[PDB]
């Protein structure tokens, strides 16, 4: 996965994303959390609620996660070894969960950057999403 | 399927602001363009060696036009889906033999070009609304595989 | 489900040999092992960090004969799948919420298992007819998602 | 992702497989045909009978190239190259099918070697398996 042409079409798609990394972090899991509920399980201890200062926080640290692998395309086994450790060994999470997340982000930029989400753009970021959800979901070790 | 009084509201109002023409052919682009093994099915239709030629393509503005018609008559026979769908089960099912998987894909395109189409009035909410329709139709067409 | 006179037959012949303590364990054990994640439902069994201690494990036994017990009763009603599961579906999509796709993952392990123990008697044919069952079982439960 | 004790397990289950990768080959696609019908569309040309000469032929097509995916799992992409091309490319088949592939081939791993396919093996293989179908579903790098 990931050639030449979808690494230029996400670096320069994330590119026009910017700095609302962490906004659309945000929006997507509050798309996810009421779209698809059996996700809620995750985050006994949050404040699921519209508006809430947990879910706003830890949009951001999905958003700046996504901006670090943008960064390491070449070596996402590498860069996100930590986070891989954390959400298959230590916390469990179903892969098809990762799925819906991904779903819920493309759906959050169609509606913010409806003129920059053309259909190839679409079809590199939908790959982009897929390998670092199988880096995530990997046991490689 | 189950919405409520007023989700179903708040979701045919919506319906009524879409465009049959174009949402249509988008949905089936996207989905030839993002998912390529897809186009299996539809060689018939002639030139979808990019996506330039795809979004352009005749046949499928035209087909798109139909599918998204269909998912219309969804959105209002939405508590008696496996009805409603029950002829074109057997169509995709019989002849076709389209893997029901692929249903809930078309469905999720769907969703985003809605997304794209009506920005920041397609809220989480009502985005979660149509998560429910979109999960229905794609169950009453799969009923025949059993 | 709905199978020919003669697989019914087969199907039903081949399950007056299965010894539920023996399969269930090993098809729950293999579950946890293979599809690490679905461990989080059972983080109550007690240590499940490695497969000799899952598979030794004596509440994975107990629940795994529990659940192979169920499919039996999926087995001998065949033309009433959707009201053998209606409670279990309660069960694992409304209070676990459990995705779906685990079912048939587990219906599959499952066939794997009774591919092991019962080697060559356990034909294309026969399996083809288990595909069927394990199918409709996965379904059933996945009812109250529609 | 393979492991490390994940290739060791592959590399070691495979040589209980020894030259018997054909004939497994053959019989897991037996199974797939009679499992699940849909995927007989893809051989129209096919005599898809009993004991069928194309479809021992062609097992063993399939299990060779699962004895060359063994001697690369260090480079799975590179080794599987031209078959990518051939599956997603030119004969354009559904993802859904490689899953029903890997799930009787396991079947039949299951059947001839009882006291080897032990859950650990089991659980190798399985990863092995959807490795090999990324790359060959991939129109990628
Ligand atoms: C695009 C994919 C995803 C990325 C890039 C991602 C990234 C992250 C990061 C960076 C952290 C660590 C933050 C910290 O150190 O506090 C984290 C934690 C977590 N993630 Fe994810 N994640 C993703 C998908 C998922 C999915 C699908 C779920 C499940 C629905 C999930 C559930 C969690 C949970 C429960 C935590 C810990 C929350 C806490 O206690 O603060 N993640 N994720
Ligand atoms: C939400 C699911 C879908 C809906 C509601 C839908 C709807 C339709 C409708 C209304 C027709 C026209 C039948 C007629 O006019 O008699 C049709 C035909 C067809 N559909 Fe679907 N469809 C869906 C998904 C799929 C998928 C996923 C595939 C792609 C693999 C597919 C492949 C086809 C093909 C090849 C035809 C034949 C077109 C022709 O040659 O005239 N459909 N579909
Ligand atoms: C083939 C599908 C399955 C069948 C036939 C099945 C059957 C059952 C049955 C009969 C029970 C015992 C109920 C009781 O003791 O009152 C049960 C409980 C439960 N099931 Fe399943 N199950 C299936 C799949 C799953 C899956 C895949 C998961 C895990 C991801 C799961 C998670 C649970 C949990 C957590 C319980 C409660 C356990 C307890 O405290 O006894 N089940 N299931
Ligand atoms: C485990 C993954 C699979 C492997 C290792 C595999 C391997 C191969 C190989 C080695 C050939 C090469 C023929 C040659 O050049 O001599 C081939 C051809 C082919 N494969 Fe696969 N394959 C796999 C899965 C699939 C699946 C899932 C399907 C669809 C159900 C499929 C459909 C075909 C078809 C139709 C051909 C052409 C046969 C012919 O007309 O001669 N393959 N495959």
């Amino acid at each position: 996965v990931l050639s030449a042409a979808d690494k230029t079409n996400v670096k320069a798609a994330w590119s026009k994303v910017g700095g609302h990394a962490g906004e659309y972090g945000a929006e997507a899991l509050e798309r996810m959390f009421l779209g698809f509920p059996t996700t809620k399980t995750y985050f006994p201890h949050f404040d699921l609620s519209h508006g809430s200062a947990q879910v706003k926080a830890h949009g951001k640290k999905v958003g700046d996660a996504l901006t670090l692998a943008v960064g390491h395309l070449d070596d996402l086994p590498g860069a996100l070894s930590d986070l891989s450790n954390l959400h298959a060994h230590k916390l469990r999470v179903d892969p098809v969960n990762f799925k819906l997340l991904s779903h819920c982000l493309l759906s959050t930029l169609a509606v913010h950057l409806p003129n920059d989400f053309t259909p190839a753009v679409h079809a590199s970021l939908d790959k982009f999403l897929s390998s670092v959800s199988t880096v995530l979901t990997s046991k490689y070790r | 399927v189950q919405l409520s009084g007023e989700e179903k509201a708040a979701v045919l109002a919506l319906w009524d602001k879409v465009n049959e023409e174009e949402v249509g052919g988008e949905a089936l682009g996207r989905l030839l363009v993002v998912y390529p093994w897809t186009q299996r099915f539809f060689d018939s239709f002639g030139d979808l060696s990019n996506p330039g030629a795809v979004m352009g393509n005749p046949k499928v503005k035209a087909h798109g036009k139909k599918v998204l018609h269909s998912f219309g008559e969804g959105v209002h026979h939405l508590d008696n889906l496996k009805g409603t769908f029950a002829a074109l089960s057997e169509l995709h099912c019989d002849k076709l033999h389209v893997d029901p998987e692929n249903f809930r894909l078309l469905g999720n395109v769907l969703v985003v070009v809605l997304a794209r189409h009506f920005g920041k009035d397609f809220t989480p909410e009502l985005q979660a609304s149509y998560q429910k329709v979109v999960a229905g139709v794609a169950n009453a067409l799969a009923h025949k595989y059993h």
